[PDB]
């Protein structure tokens, strides 16, 4: 639900109210952040599995 | 020789820059031309509807 | 090979096609991604060494 520095947390509104040349770099901020938050969850499980 | 007219009011480029145009090496080029009114110049951009 | 949102994955193409004031944000996206890919590698070696 967090925006992670973007303008919205839903993907459908990203492709609605802004130019198509900016939509590539705007949604690319969100996928890196969600991949970062997924990288934080796994590296806590490696500690817990030890 | 392109820099001959003073009111070249639109020369900005998307993937390249005017300074680096003389040091590149293009695979192939095309030149499309048409005549439109002055209000529709800003209507030519990737994804810019009008 | 990952582009991280940049227009190319090789650093000798960013500087040879566009000006210096624009490559400062294009390459910053590449550097902060390649530095993240190296921090994930070392933090997995500490798990294997333990």
């Amino acid at each position: 639900s967090s925006k992670f520095g973007a303008i919205s947390s839903v993907l459908n509104d990203i492709f609605s109210r802004l130019d198509p040349p900016e939509a590539e770099v705007q949604i690319d901020r969100l996928i890196t952040g969600r991949l970062q938050s997924l990288q934080t969850y796994v590296t806590q499980q490696l500690i817990r599995a030890a | 020789v392109l820099y001959n007219l003073a009111p070249f009011f639109t020369f900005k480029c998307y993937g390249v820059s005017p300074t680096k145009l003389n040091d590149l090496c293009f695979t192939n080029v095309y030149a499309d031309s048409f005549v439109i009114r002055g209000d529709e110049v800003r209507q030519i951009a990737p994804g810019q509807t009008g």
